[PDB]
């Protein structure tokens, strides 16, 4: 099997015929917090919910952030859009915060009762007919029906294969958005400028230059 | 503004105090000559406190009528203020360390009870135990939290209690 | 078996035969279980009957020339008063709104008991169509097809007026005028990298 | 028995059943045989339309320089976004899409379902036959009576010269993102001066 670190004692726990049927396991656990499994469980649970909303952000930041360099869609910076949207918005940004709170709570609820209880959310006249495709697909996190309309999740020989490429481009994504935070806050202009300007002198402009990153230096 | 006081920015008590502590290390400063290792501290002491004066006027804090910095406990008000980092995030950071040592020390307790001879291995330090155990809970709460929903933080009443009622 | 939706693939095991408008279309595998088969057959039909009544009147409207289906509404908000056919309508909008919620909340509470019902009979058939039970099946295939696409022309009645805030017949007239010079990809808002 | 490297070691899962196995994969990436069948019909695809592009690019220009005078008169292929046509790009996009997705997901449910898009679905006398081939149609995709021969001789150079043809277009946006000129120019001005016109000689300013 693959380990992060060759030659370094992978950890019992992440050594088990249900450990290792996870989305890519790479028996990384120097600091021992899953040795329950309920509680290794639940982190999955988090695990691929970040994987999934982080994907979703840093696309968010990067696709009008890369297009905007080409001629259309003049999309102002991430760190600015808030203020413009809301300008050109038509309500006060607490009402907003209000609705949102609101309508992901509801779903939010729904999905942690299924946590709680696998087979939860389909039991008859819960709900007012979605109740038929609100089961789960026998894999907590991976639920069927109105989610995944292709139908790409039938087939059973690429199923880890998409496992693996989504949980690979979750952390992935993950690592880009402290990235975008961390370029906000130490150089001072977007992340696309950022790749110009590195690009454009590669052995001037890194973090050894820009004076915050490390100052000891 | 916050109970009856000013920022210290235009603070009049706190431009005199400034005017006072430099005037006393300057009056030290007098009598020695100008290449000389006193007056080198003594020109390090100046510039580390001009330096503390304007540190404590940027971070935007508070003064009374004796032109000191107050101090705000309050959640609410601090956060609403912009004066969370004088108790606020303190108090979780010194909770985050406080709980990790903790939570070290106790899995120490437990990882040692379990030999042949518990006494010794807590007179003499098993050290690469103590080492690894001292890396293992940088993230304590969750192992805490964990250790709570599970019921094995607490034991149950086979603890001694006093006899009699 | 009305058709195929894609030909060559296999029908969906839920769906039974004899039901109209029975093409196998359910990719999301929603109408897998029995009762909510049933209460979204109740739902499509309705559904329907109401688009078709909907879209019919936007047409009529401006067919006839009194506006279009978003001003309308508007002698309510801006005062005036409300029409029909060239006269005048005496109520107020709380005056139509008290009617409207009594008529509605009877109307459909009456309905709402007789369990789910979708062809009723004898005073809901009052000319004498569907007596035999034998064309009355392709009177409902008829029906839920016809319904189908007027709930299809209504969504388009919305974001076309959502976009260009013309009127259907408007719409129409202009798009015959000049075919490739307007319609959804001079919209400037349809596709937005134009 | 053709090779990549005469004498190297070619991978096991390759045996010839592709038009044009050379047995060139030194980063092992079609070891599933799935990937295997999406990629060979990704690379038919690519070699289509990067044959009708290189096509397409070529011709305007190799009847630019003998001088008709239909509006194409050279202008470039990469300006064919700036010319007064009869209808805005937009319209073009929209009808260019739509008959797209018709064509393209009809395609997609023959490889799917291979031997099941055979049949016209509105004149349904009209049916191709039943030599299906995912990714080699038949039929009125063959109207003139070919593939009669030996067609995997055929597939063999369909696929050289889709090759061959993807690393043209590859070649033509290099080209042009460098030298920022028409291909045909540069073909002109490097047979002019064969020594002092190439790559690294130009990449040196
Ligand atoms: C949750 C992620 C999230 C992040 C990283 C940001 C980022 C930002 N928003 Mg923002 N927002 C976020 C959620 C939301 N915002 C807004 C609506 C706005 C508005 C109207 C404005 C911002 C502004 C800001 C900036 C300053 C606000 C601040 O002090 O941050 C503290 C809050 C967080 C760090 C989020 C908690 C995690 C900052 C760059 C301001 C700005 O753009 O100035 C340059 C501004 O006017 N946001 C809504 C709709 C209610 C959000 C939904 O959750
Ligand atoms: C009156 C007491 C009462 C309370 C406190 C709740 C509270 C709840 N109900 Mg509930 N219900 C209650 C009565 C009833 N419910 C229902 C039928 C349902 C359904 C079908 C569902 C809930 C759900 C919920 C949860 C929504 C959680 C959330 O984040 O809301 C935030 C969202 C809003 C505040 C607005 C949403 C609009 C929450 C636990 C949902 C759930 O399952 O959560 C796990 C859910 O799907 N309830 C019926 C009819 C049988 C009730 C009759 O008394
Ligand atoms: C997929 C292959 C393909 C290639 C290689 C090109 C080539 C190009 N097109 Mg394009 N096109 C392509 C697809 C299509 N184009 C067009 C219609 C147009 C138009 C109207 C224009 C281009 C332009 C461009 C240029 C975009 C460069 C830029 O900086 O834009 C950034 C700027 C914008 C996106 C605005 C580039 C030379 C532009 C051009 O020719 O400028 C020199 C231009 O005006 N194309 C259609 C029909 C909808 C396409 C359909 O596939
Ligand atoms: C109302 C739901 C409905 C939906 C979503 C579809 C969707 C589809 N039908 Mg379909 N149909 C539907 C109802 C029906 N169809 C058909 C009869 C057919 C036929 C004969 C064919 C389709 C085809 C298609 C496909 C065209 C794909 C494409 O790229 O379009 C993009 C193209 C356009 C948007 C314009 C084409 C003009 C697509 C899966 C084609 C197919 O087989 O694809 C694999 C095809 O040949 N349908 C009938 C009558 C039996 C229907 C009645 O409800
Ligand atoms: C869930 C992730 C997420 C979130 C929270 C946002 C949030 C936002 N996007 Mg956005 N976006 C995302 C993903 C996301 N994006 C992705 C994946 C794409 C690519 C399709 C885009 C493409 C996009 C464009 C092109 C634009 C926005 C805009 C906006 C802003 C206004 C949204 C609005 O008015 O719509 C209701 C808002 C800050 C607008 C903006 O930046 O205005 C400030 C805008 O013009 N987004
Ligand atoms: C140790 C107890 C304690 C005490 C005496 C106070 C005292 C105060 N808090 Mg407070 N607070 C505390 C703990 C405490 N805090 C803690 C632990 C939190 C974190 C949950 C907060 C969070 C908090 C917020 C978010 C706010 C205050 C506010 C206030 C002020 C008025 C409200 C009040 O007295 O409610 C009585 C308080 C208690 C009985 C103690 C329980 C703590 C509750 C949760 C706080 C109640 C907030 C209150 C409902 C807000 C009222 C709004 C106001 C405009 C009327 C007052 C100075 C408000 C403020 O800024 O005033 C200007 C305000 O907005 N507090
Ligand atoms: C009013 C909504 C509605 C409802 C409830 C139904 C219900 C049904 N249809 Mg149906 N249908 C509708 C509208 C509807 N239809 C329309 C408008 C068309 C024309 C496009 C069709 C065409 C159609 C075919 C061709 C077939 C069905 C079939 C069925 C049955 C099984 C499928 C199922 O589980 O449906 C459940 C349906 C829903 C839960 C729909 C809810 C709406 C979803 C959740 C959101 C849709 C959002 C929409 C895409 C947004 C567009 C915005 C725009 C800007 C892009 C069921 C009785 C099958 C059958 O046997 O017929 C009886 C079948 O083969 N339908
Ligand atoms: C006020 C009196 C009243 C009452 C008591 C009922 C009662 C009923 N109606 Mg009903 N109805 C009424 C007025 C009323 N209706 C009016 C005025 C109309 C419009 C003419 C309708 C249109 C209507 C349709 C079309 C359907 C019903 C259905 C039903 C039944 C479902 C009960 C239920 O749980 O729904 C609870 C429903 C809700 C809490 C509201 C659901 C809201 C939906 C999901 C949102 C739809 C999108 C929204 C409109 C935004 C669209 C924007 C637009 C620009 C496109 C029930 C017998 C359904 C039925 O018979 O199925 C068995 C059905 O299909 N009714
Ligand atoms: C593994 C492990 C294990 C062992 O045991 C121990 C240790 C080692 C400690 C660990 C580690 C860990 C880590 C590292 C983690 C990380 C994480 C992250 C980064 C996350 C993020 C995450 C992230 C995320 C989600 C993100 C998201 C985002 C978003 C939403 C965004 C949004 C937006 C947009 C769109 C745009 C607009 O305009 C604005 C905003 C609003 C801004
Ligand atoms: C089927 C299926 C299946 C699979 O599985 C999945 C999926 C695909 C998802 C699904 C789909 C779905 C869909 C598409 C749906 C649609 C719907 C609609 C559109 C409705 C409408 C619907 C609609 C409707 C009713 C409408 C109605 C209308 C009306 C009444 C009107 C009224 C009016 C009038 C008197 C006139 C004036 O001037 C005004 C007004 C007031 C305006």
């Amino acid at each position: 099997r693959q380990s992060w670190l060759p030659g370094s004692q992978i950890p019992a726990h992440l050594d088990t015929p249900a450990a290792q049927a996870l989305a890519g396991n790479f028996g990384f656990d120097p600091l021992g917090l899953g040795k329950d499994p309920v509680a290794l469980r639940w982190y999955q649970q988090a695990e691929l919910i970040h994987c999934r909303t982080a994907m979703a952000g840093v696309a968010g930041i990067l696709i009008p952030g890369l297009l905007t360099k080409a001629g259309a869609l003049n999309v102002p910076e991430w760190y600015d859009a808030g203020k413009v949207a809301i300008e050109n918005s038509f309500a006060p940004w607490g009402s907003l915060l209000a609705v949102q709170l609101f309508l992901c709570g509801f779903v939010e609820a729904k999905r942690w009762q299924d946590i709680r209880k696998p087979g939860s959310q389909g039991e008859p006249g819960s709900f007012l007919g979605f109740e038929a495709s609100l089961k789960g697909t026998s894999e907590l996190g991976y639920p069927g029906g109105p989610f995944d309309p292709l139908g790409l999740s039938k087939e059973a020989d690429k199923w880890a294969d998409w496992k693996l490429k989504e949980v690979k481009n979750g952390r992935l994504a993950m690592l880009a958005f402290l990235g975008f935070v961390a370029q906000k806050y130490a150089t001072g202009a977007g992340p696309v400028d950022n790749l110009a300007a590195h690009l454009k002198d590669p052995w001037h402009v890194n973090y050894a230059t820009n004076g915050v990153s490390l100052p000891f230096l | 503004d916050i109970a009856g006081l000013t920022p210290c920015s235009e603070s009049k008590a706190y431009a005199k105090l400034e005017k006072k502590e430099l005037k006393t290390l300057e009056k030290r400063l007098k009598q020695y000559e100008a290449d000389s290792a006193p007056a080198v501290a003594l020109k390090a002491t100046m510039e580390r406190t001009k330096a503390r004066f304007a540190n404590y006027a940027k971070a935007g804090l508070l003064c009374g009528n004796d032109g000191l910095p107050h101090l705000i406990a309050d959640p609410g008000l601090a956060l609403k203020y912009g004066h969370a980092g004088e108790v606020f995030i303190p108090t979780f950071g010194f909770l985050y360390v406080a709980g990790y040592i903790g939570y070290v020390g106790r899995q120490y307790l437990i990882a040692v009870k379990g030999e042949a001879k518990p006494t010794d291995k807590e007179i003499i330090i098993d050290v690469p135990l103590a080492t690894k155990l001292a890396w293992q809970g940088a993230g304590w709460p969750l192992a805490a939290v964990q250790e709570l929903q599970r019921g094995t933080l607490l034991e149950k009443e086979e603890n001694i209690t006093v006899s009699p009622r | 078996k009305a058709g195929n939706w894609l030909p060559g693939s296999d029908a969906p095991a839920w769906l039974p035969d004899d039901l109209p408008g029975n093409y196998g279309f359910d990719p999301l595998s929603l109408g897998k279980e029995p009762a909510s088969l049933k209460r979204f057959t109740e739902s499509e039909v309705i559904h329907g009957r109401w688009a078709m009544l909907g879209v019919a009147g936007s047409l009529a409207v401006e067919l006839l020339g009194y506006g279009n289906w978003y001003d309308a509404p508007l002698w309510a908000v801006n005062g005036g008063k409300a029409t029909w056919f060239g006269i005048e309508v005496p109520f107020d909008l709380n005056a139509l709104l008290a009617f409207e919620f009594v008529a509605m909340a009877a109307a459909e509470g009456q309905r709402g008991d007789a369990g789910g019902v979708v062809y009723p009979g004898g005073a809901f058939d009052p000319l004498g169509f569907a007596k035999d039970s034998s064309k009355s099946g392709e009177l409902k295939l008829k029906e839920i097809k016809n319904g189908r696409l007027a709930m299809v022309a209504f969504l388009g009645f919305v974001a076309q007026h959502a976009a260009t805030g013309k009127g259907p017949i408007a719409a129409l007239g202009e798009h015959l005028a000049n075919p490739w010079g307007a319609n959804f990809a001079t919209n400037g808002i349809s596709v937005p990298f134009f | 028995l053709p090779s990549w490297m005469p004498g190297a070691d070619l991978p096991g899962y390759l045996n010839g059943t592709l038009p044009g196995d050379f047995g060139f994969d030194p980063l092992y990436l079609g070891q599933d045989p799935v990937k295997l069948k999406w990629y060979a019909q990704a690379e038919l695809m690519n070699a289509r339309f990067a044959m009708l592009a290189v096509a397409g690019i070529l011709v305007p220009e190799l009847l630019s320089n003998i001088g008709f005078s239909w509006p194409g008169a050279g202008v470039a292929w990469y300006d064919a976004g700036k010319f007064e046509y009869f209808a805005p790009a937009s319209s073009l996009f929209g009808v260019q899409m739509l008959l797209f997705a018709w064509v393209e997901i009809r395609r997609y449910q023959d490889f799917v379902k291979p031997g099941s898009a055979n049949q016209d679905p509105i004149f349904t006398n009209n049916k191709l036959p039943d030599g299906n081939e995912p990714g080699y149609p038949g039929g009125i995709f063959d109207p003139f009576g070919w593939s009669k021969g030996d067609i995997k001789s055929l597939k063999l150079k369909e696929i050289k010269n889709g090759r061959l043809a993807m690393l043209a277009f590859a070649g033509f946006i290099g080209q042009a993102y460098t030298t920022g000129t028409t291909p045909l120019k540069n073909l002109s001005t490097h047979l002019a001066d064969p020594w002092s016109t190439t790559v690294w000689q130009n990449d040196l300013a």
